[PDB]
Parts: structure tokens; C-alpha cells; sequence
RNA sequence: GGAGGUUGGCUUAGAAGCAGCCACCCUUUAAAGAAAGCGUAAUAGCUCACUAGUCGAGUCGGCCUGCGCGGAAGAUGUAAC
RNA sequence: UGUCGGCUCAUCACAUCCUGGGGCUGAAGCCGGUCCCAAGGGUAUGGCUGUUCGCCAUUUAAAGUGGUACGCGAGCUGGG
């Protein structure tokens, strides 16, 4: 998982959510996409 | 009576299945049983490796080779390596799947891979026999005793047994021997190689003593001055001076042989000295292998043909300078450096041993060989070997490795391979070099630093790095 | 994707054709490759036979002129129209072969001088 | 199952023909005898592609599709490279009874309806050579 | 379903939609890029763009603006109403 | 309001050196790289130099980074 302050898709199977207050980005094509904070 | 040898893949079955049928019907090296179809007798060390370095010798040492697979976890590299091995040699291939005891009992990968290789079974095209037998079960030993007779379909006359002492030498511990042609009368007097003696002691495989040594049947000789190597050949003499002076003659003739190999066997000396230039293959992945043997597997129709013998994946073994040797052929590493033995071979014989970088060069440097207008001594030359001995990397730049540098000189104005198993992993150039922490920047040879280079941490306690410079 | 200007155009070339069209036929065509598409088109263009496939809820607008208005019930599910425009039925003999070998489509329903079949 | 595209009579034993004995083993010295068995026709070395239909064991079939319609450009048209850069650096020049020939040769494998259009499918082959077509 | 001329031309040991450069047409079509991505040494192989069905009423994005959310780690003890 | 270093004795922060739990990997295995959570307990001996530091020699699971009048002379020393 990346942690970042800047999260965004990085490509169409991304998947912006918002979980227990922080935003996340859950990929299924490629589990490299994964992304906290932001 | 023929002389087979079993070959195979590690941990498939070949020790099994030479134990198992030498026990239904005291290791020196060879035994032998007897069977209603005819005598048939097995060479005790399995493995290209060792079939290949006495045929290198000129021993020719054998005439029918089963290879053992496993319906499990079939072809392997290692067998088409040895099926190569046995095709180089050339001696008809007599198969048989091993461990067919097992749930995974599918003799139908293994036909339909094994066939993509030249072995083509009876019923795809009928060219080589296949077999399943199993070691553990047993259920196999008929079938296999029976092809491998069947298959020694060649007049397979000679061996006429009243006749001079013919045979070749196996186990050099005291020696053992199995003969060609002729018979081994205890007492007689014999030159073995470059060695002469007196037939003493003629212990049989049991150890039974006899006086008596058959056409094709092994038997192990005590009582001669040494030992001499593991491929020569053995006759029989009558004189203790011309068992002197063959072995002088034999000195002076293998002293010249060695220079006329590697004089002539070069790749320089291709178009004066058809000839079929042969090559052996070895590359760092599989697909810088197989697409440079496309390519050189059509060069020239009329004058010469290039057919590959060997290819490989992995360091220069070897087995590979053997076959080489053996086959009159022009090693060839791309992107893979030798092993130690490999360069005993190389070093002891001829069979020039070129490596290259770039696919096209190896294109080239053939073009130019068989048109025989080639250039000598070009591409690069070795200016210096470090050894890395420790790899530290603090957290502020950790690339660091301490080095022990080995017969050369490493510096900085030449830019550097790094290569494990002897195999390379990266070029590149140096980014810093330091002694006690000071930028010193020449390192001597036999002495010892620390090296990082750039843009590249990746460096395990056992590598190798070579500093070279693009000569020409 | 398509506009409504264009929507009420290819209404038009259904209805062109169909207006003069003797005999015609409705067939489906999912499953059958593209490829094997070429050659059916290939044969009734050899024999004068014409192959479209359009919306179901424009053929309804399309066929209006009295033409083959009783097939207006089974325009349900992927619709192939084969219009027969020379020596009439015609494109029955390519479609009767053509659904055996290839394993495709039932030929829905057919009409001819107001005859469901 | 397995194509390929090797010469107009020699097929032999090459990297123009590497995999065959890959594929399924397959004895391919008899599948050079046998599309040399359609001999040349054109002469040797104008590629022509095939279609092998592999079957249990070294079955084989054997169609011979049509050749490509770029050597027949580049011979028509005299040079045999063609443009590096089309648009401006054009290399030979055609005529519109040349394309009726080379499609006349290729009715085969077109699915044009009639001729006229099978002539617009080569011309647009030959604007992205560097030929130019007119008259 | 996602095709045919066609491994588009060049280059290249090999460049086949997918190393790099130039183009970027045509045919059968409901639709299918001289190809957006994954793969191969090159192929092969798997998706996407696009279109035909099915489902029946809303749906998609941008602009202005009020209040909030992350970005936000320290040393004796909550300890920045 | 006695100023460097050593000795004795400590106390806290976490921006974690080891041990503990995880995500990604250009992660096959044995090793690693990087990021996240975690402050319970541990966390060298010597040669040179007044030295803190540093460089060497041999170890260790590891030989953390800082604040405390650059902690500590009405606790010692006195080499600078
Ligand atoms: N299940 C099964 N195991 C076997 C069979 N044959 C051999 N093995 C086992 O596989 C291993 C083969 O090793 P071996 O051939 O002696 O070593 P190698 O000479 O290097 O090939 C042995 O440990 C045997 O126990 C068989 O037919 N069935
Ligand atoms: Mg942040
Ligand atoms: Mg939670
Ligand atoms: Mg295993
Ligand atoms: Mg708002
Ligand atoms: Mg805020
Ligand atoms: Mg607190
Ligand atoms: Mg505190
Ligand atoms: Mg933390
Ligand atoms: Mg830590
Ligand atoms: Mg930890
Ligand atoms: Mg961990
Ligand atoms: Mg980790
Ligand atoms: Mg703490
Ligand atoms: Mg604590
Ligand atoms: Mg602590
Ligand atoms: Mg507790
Ligand atoms: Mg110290
Ligand atoms: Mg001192
Ligand atoms: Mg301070
Ligand atoms: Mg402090
Ligand atoms: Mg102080
Ligand atoms: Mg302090
Ligand atoms: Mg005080
Ligand atoms: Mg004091
Ligand atoms: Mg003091
Ligand atoms: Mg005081
Ligand atoms: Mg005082
Ligand atoms: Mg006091
Ligand atoms: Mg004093
Ligand atoms: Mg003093
Ligand atoms: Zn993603």
C-alpha cells in the first residue's frame, strides 16, 4: 500500500472509497494501485 | 552384447533402475547380466557428464542409451541436454518412462513434449521406441530387456574373441576395463595407455578371480606400475622397450596434436581447414537462446553448412567443453561466463571459447568465418576480477560492497559487468570506489575496497564484478 | 452513439427496400462468427438476396407499408431481415443449409403475401 | 492450427520454417517435398503463406493462400523497397490497369463486392508504400 | 461478436496492432482502431474502444457558494475551551 | 548563573537499531528494497588521540536518533 497526501485512479479499475473517515483507492486489475491517506 | 549406459535427469530414477535390475539378476564401474535373448551389460556411472568426457578420447565407448523420464514432472532441461548429449555422439535413443507409480500416471505429456525434440515415438512417426517401467513396482523390467536388444538391430558382428587384447579403460582407482575385441589371459603383457605392466590380478565384477575376459565383458586388472587416465585404450605388446617407446611416441604425438587442435579448431581457421562448422550454444535466458539458434541454423548452402550441436541455459559446464571437444565444435557464450573445469578444459585443450554481448556480433563473426576474411582479436578484452566479499548500505546511499580484488586492476575510467553463478546480471559503470573511507581512485591487484555502482543496489555476498574496455 | 437525425434515416432504407421486396425472412445471428458471416453474405449477394440487421423497435416503424406487418409479434430478441428481391423465396435455400451446418439461430418466422408460417 | 510464409519453391529445412518441428515433432522433410509439390509457379522466392491444419500425430493440409499483395507492388512498380516516409518521398508509380490485374489475382481472399471495389482495397495498399496511382 | 487486403511501408538478427520512424487508406458490415492495455526472442494468447440483444425511467458531468475531512511527528504530566 | 572530555547515576520523545504485526515488490526459495502499526525489554570490548567525533581490530539479535543549563564539579577528575 502506498501512503500519500495526493490519492487518485491511476487506471479504469480503480475505485475511490471512503472508509472510517480517510479516503482510499481499492484496484482490482492490479493490487499495486492500492492507495491511504490523501 | 551391447554396452549401454543410463541417462537421465537428476532424481529420476537412474541409480533406481541400474540397482534394481543389477540386483534380479562392490562397486567397480561396469557389470553385467546374462538374458535368454543375449548378454547385455550396463556401465555403472549414469549421466552425460561422464558418457561424454572418455568419448572425447576417441573411446566410443558405448552403443545403446536409455534415457528415464517420470510421468510426473517430465522433460527437464537437464534431459533434453542429455538427449542432445547422446544425439552428438549419435547412437540410436531407447526411452522409458520411470515413475509411472504414482498417481500422476500420464505417459501423454511426455510423448507429445519428448517428440519436439527429435525422439518421435513408433506411434507418431516410428522412429525411436518408448517404454513405461517403474523401478519401485517393477513392473517394466520385461518390456525394456527385450527393446533394448531388439534395438541393437545393427549386424553387431566383430568382437571376434580369438584375437589381440582390445579393450578400454573406465575406473582408474588398479584399473578395470571393457573389452572391444579380444581376450585378457592373466599374465600377459600390456600396454594401457601410456603405461605398461603385467596382468597379476584380473578380478571379475563379483570379485570372483577368473583368467578369462569376454568380447563386451567388463573385468578390473591389478597389478600395473599407476594409473593412468579414465578414456584411454588398452592393447596388448610383448616387449617392455616397445611399451617404452610407443608411450614416448605417444608423448611426443599428443604434444603435437594439442597445438594442431587449437591451431586449426579456431574460429579464425574456419573456410581453409562443407567441414559443417559445429557450434555448442550456452545463453544467459531462453529466448536470447532460441532465437540466435534460428538464426544460425540457416547460414550458407553451397560451402559449409552451421549446424548447432549443443545449447544450454546457464554458465559454460563442463560437460559442454567435452561435447565441444569431442565434436570438434566452437563454444559460443552469450552473456555467460566459464566455471572452473571449464577452464581446465579450455586451458589443457584447444576449442577456442568466445563470449559475446550482442546478438547480431555472434551473426556476424560467423558470416566472416565462413567466408574465412575474418579479423583476430577484437571485442574487449578482461582488465581486471573483484570478488564480493561483504554488501553494506547505510541509509543514507547503500549501495556499498567490500571488495577483494583478484588478479587485476579495477579502476574507474572503464565501465563494468556484474555476474553471479557465472552468469551476468548487469552492466553498467562504477559510481564510487574507497579506501578507509577515502576516494582513492586506482585499486591494485590482490588488493581489497569498497565498490558501488551506479544506479544499481542489488549486489549479495558472493558475486563477481569484471571491469573491461571496448579494444579495437 | 447514434443520433435521432440518423435514427429516421435507416428507418427509411428498411422501409425503401422493403416497400418493392417480395419475399422475406427473420433469422438470428448471435454465436456465428463474423467470418462465417462473409460467406452468407457473399452467397446471397450472388443471388440477389438482401441481408440486413437493424433495431427491433425500428423494424416495427419501418415496416409500415403493408408489407410484412404480420411479423410485428416476433421482432423479440436479435433480428437478421432477408429480404428477397429477385425469383421470390429464393433466400429460404441459402438460410435452410446454412442453420444445419453452422448450429445457429431457429429462423424465427417468415412472411410471404401475408402469411405468417 | 500453425502459419507461417516461406518462399515460391524451397521451403527447405530454415528459420523460414524453425517451429514445424517444434509443433508436433512432425517429420518436416516430407512437408518440404510436399509444398514443393506445387512446385513454383512464379518462380522460387516470392513468398507465399500456408495454412497447416495439425491432427493427432503429423497430419497435415495444405492450401497455399494467395502472395502478398506488397511483393506484387513493388514488382509492378520496378524498385523492390519500398518509401521510408510516404507522402512526400514517393518511390514508383502505378496505373489503374496494373490494380486490375493484381486484383484480378487476388479475387481470392478479397470479399469485395465486384471488381471495382476490390481496386480501391489495393490502392489504399499502395498509398502507404510510396507508390502513387493514376492513369 | 470484435473480421478480410495485412506480418501496412521502413528499420531490424527478429519488429507480425503493441522496441523506434512515416503514414493512418480500403472491403464485408450492426460493429470492429493500420489499435488503448497485458503478454512473446518474434509468434501465439487475454482484455478495451465499437455494435446487436436483455432490462423499463430517469441518468451524466462541469460552474458559483455555506460548513466540514485528510495533509498534521517531541521530548517531567492530561497539557493548543 | 563555574564553560570541553572522562567517571557514577539517570529520566523523557519517537523521526524504530534489534525483537513483534502487516501492504507493495523489478517478492521462486534462502536473502533483501520500501512503506505502515508498535517505545515492553535490550541496545559492544580494545589500538591511536585531551578529545566528542573519526579511522582501524575482533564481536553482537542489534551495537538507534535526539531533549534534559550541548542532564549531572555544595557527586568525583583535571588530560584540553
Ligand atoms: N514413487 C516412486 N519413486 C521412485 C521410483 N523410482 C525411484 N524412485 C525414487 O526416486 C528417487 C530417485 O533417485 P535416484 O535415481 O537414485 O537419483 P539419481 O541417480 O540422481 O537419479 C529415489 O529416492 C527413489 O526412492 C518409482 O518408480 N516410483
Ligand atoms: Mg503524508
Ligand atoms: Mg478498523
Ligand atoms: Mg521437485
Ligand atoms: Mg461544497
Ligand atoms: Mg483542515
Ligand atoms: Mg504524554
Ligand atoms: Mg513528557
Ligand atoms: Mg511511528
Ligand atoms: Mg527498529
Ligand atoms: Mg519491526
Ligand atoms: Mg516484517
Ligand atoms: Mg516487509
Ligand atoms: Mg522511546
Ligand atoms: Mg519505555
Ligand atoms: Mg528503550
Ligand atoms: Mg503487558
Ligand atoms: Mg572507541
Ligand atoms: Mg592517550
Ligand atoms: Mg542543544
Ligand atoms: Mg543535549
Ligand atoms: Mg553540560
Ligand atoms: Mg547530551
Ligand atoms: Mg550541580
Ligand atoms: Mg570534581
Ligand atoms: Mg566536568
Ligand atoms: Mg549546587
Ligand atoms: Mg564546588
Ligand atoms: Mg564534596
Ligand atoms: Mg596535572
Ligand atoms: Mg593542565
Ligand atoms: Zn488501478
Amino acid at each position: 500500500m502506498k501512503v500519500r497526501a495526493s490519492v487518485k485512479k491511476l487506471c479504469r479499475n480503480c475505485k475511490i472509497i471512503r472508509r472510517d473517515g480517510i479516503v482510499r483507492v481499492i484496484c482490482s486489475a492490479e493490487p499495486r494501485h492500492k492507495q491511504r491517506q490523501g | 552384447a551391447p554396452v549401454v549406459t543410463v541417462m537421465g535427469h537428476v532424481d529420476h530414477g537412474k541409480t533406481s533402475l541400474l540397482d534394481y535390475i543389477r540386483r534380479a539378476k562392490q562397486h567397480i564401474g561396469a557389470y553385467h547380466v546374462e538374458t535368454e535373448r543375449g548378454m547385455v551389460t550396463f556401465l555403472d556411472t549414469p549421466g552425460h557428464a561422464a558418457f561424454t568426457a572418455m568419448r572425447a578420447r576417441g573411446a566410443q565407448a558405448t552403443d545403446i542409451v536409455i534415457l528415464v523420464v517420470a510421468a510426473d514432472d517430465g522433460v527437464m532441461p537437464q534431459t533434453q541436454e542429455a538427449v542432445q548429449h547422446a544425439k552428438a555422439a549419435g547412437v540410436p535413443i531407447v526411452v522409458a518412462v520411470n515413475k509411472i507409480d504414482k498417481p500422476e500416471a500420464n505417459p501423454d505429456n511426455i510423448k507429445n513434449g519428448l517428440a519436439a525434440l527429435d525422439v518421435i515415438p513408433e506411434e507418431w512417426g516410428g522412429d525411436a521406441p518408448f517404454v513405461p517401467v517403474s523401478a519401485k513396482l517393477g513392473t517394466g523390467v520385461d518390456e525394456l530387456l527385450e527393446a533394448v536388444l531388439l534395438q541393437a538391430e545393427v549386424l553387431e558382428l566383430k568382437a571376434t574373441p580369438s584375437a589381440p587384447g582390445r579393450g578400454v579403460v573406465v575406473e582408474s582407482r588398479v584399473a578395470t576395463v571393457l573389452v572391444q575385441d579380444g581376450t585378457l589371459r592373466q599374465g600377459d603383457m600390456v600396454l594401457v595407455g601410456i603405461n605398461y605392466g603385467r596382468v597379476r590380478a584380473m578380478l571379475d565384477e563379483n570379485g570372483k578371480p577368473i583368467k578369462e575376459a569376454g568380447p563386451s565383458i567388463p573385468v578390473e586388472i591389478l597389478g600395473l606400475d599407476g594409473t593412468p587416465d579414465a578414456g584411454d585404450e588398452m592393447t596388448v605388446v610383448a616387449d617392455e622397450k616397445k611399451a617404452r617407446e610407443v608411450a614416448l611416441f605417444r608423448q611426443g604425438k599428443f604434444r603435437e596434436v594439442k597445438l594442431a587442435r587449437a591451431h586449426a579448431g579456431k574460429l579464425e581457421n574456419i573456410f581453409e581447414n562443407k567441414k559443417t562448422l559445429n557450434i555448442v550454444l550456452k545463453a544467459d535466458v531462453r529466448g536470447s537462446l532460441e532465437a540466435l539458434q534460428g538464426s544460425l541454423s540457416g547460414l550458407g548452402n553451397d560451402e559449409v553448412q552451421v549446424r548447432v550441436v549443443g545449447g544450454g541455459v546457464g554458465g559454460i559446464t563442463e560437460s559442454d567443453a567435452n561435447l565441444a571437444l569431442a565434436s570438434n565444435a566452437v563454444l559460443f557464450g552469450f552473456n555467460v561466463r566459464a566455471d572452473a573445469g571449464a577452464r581446465k578444459i579450455v586451458e589443457a585443450e584447444g576449442l577456442d571459447m568466445r563470449y559475446y554481448n550482442v546478438i547480431y556480433d555472434i551473426i556476424e563473426d560467423v558470416k566472416k568465418a565462413l567466408t574465412g576474411m575474418l579479423g583476430s582479436d577484437l571485442r574487449e578484452n578482461i582488465l581486471g576480477i573483484a570478488e564480493v566479499r561483504d554488501v553494506f548500505r547505510s541509509p543514507k546511499f547503500g549501495a556499498i560492497a567490500g571488495c577483494m580484488v583478484t588478479e587485476g586492476m579495477v579502476h574507474r575510467n572503464r565501465p563494468i559487468r556484474v555476474l553471479r553463478d557465472d552468469v551476468v546480471i548487469f552492466e553498467g559503470e562504477l559510481e564510487s570506489l574507497r579506501r578507509f573511507k577515502d576516494d582513492v581512485a586506482e585499486v591494485r591487484a590482490g588488493m581489497e575496497c569498497g565498490i558501488g555502482v551506479k544506479s544499481y543496489n542489488d549486489v549479495k555476498v558472493g558475486d563477481k564484478i569484471e571491469v573491461f574496455e571496448k579494444v579495437e | 452513439a447514434i443520433k435521432l437525425e440518423d435514427k429516421k434515416a435507416i428507418v427509411a432504407e428498411v422501409n425503401e427496400a422493403a416497400k418493392a421486396a417480395l419475399s422475406a425472412v427473420v433469422a438470428d445471428a448471435r454465436g456465428v462468427t463474423v467470418g462465417a458471416m462473409t460467406g452468407l453474405r457473399k452467397e446471397a449477394r450472388e443471388a440477389g438476396v438482401y441481408v440486413k440487421v437493424v433495431r427491433n423497435t425500428l423494424l416495427k416503424r419501418a415496416v409500415e407499408g403493408t408489407q410484412f406487418d404480420v411479423l410485428n409479434d416476433v421482432f423479440k430478441g436479435p433480428t437478421l431481415i432477408a429480404f428477397s428481391n429477385e425469383h421470390p423465396g429464393a433466400a429460404a435455400r441459402i438460410f435452410r443449409e446454412f442453420a444445419k451446418g453452422q448450429d445457429k439461430f431457429e429462423i424465427k418466422a417468415a412472411a410471404f403475401e401475408g402469411q405468417f408460417l | 492450427y500453425i502459419k507461417l510464409q516461406v518462399k515460391a519453391g524451397q521451403a527447405n529445412p530454415s528459420p523460414p520454417v524453425g517451429p514445424a518441428l517444434g509443433q508436433h515433432g512432425v517429420n518436416i522433410m516430407e512437408f518440404c517435398k510436399a509444398f514443393n509439390a506445387k512446385t513454383q509457379g512464379q518462380e522460387p522466392g516470392l513468398p507465399t503463406p500456408v495454412i497447416i491444419t495439425v491432427y493427432s500425430d503429423r497430419s497435415f493440409t495444405f492450401e497455399t493462400k494467395s502472395t502478398p499483395a506488397a511483393v506484387l507492388l513493388k514488382k509492378a512498380a520496378g524498385i523492390t523497397s519500398g518509401s521510408a516516409r510516404p507522402n512526400s518521398q514517393k518511390v514508383g508509380t502505378v496505373t489503374r490497369a496494373q490494380l486490375e490485374e493484381i486484383a484480378k489475382t487476388k479475387q481470392a481472399d478479397l470479399t469485395a463486392a465486384d471488381l471495382d471495389a476490390a481496386v480501391r482495397t489495393i490502392a489504399g495498399s499502395a498509398r502507404s508504400m510510396g507508390l502513387n496511382v493514376e492513369g
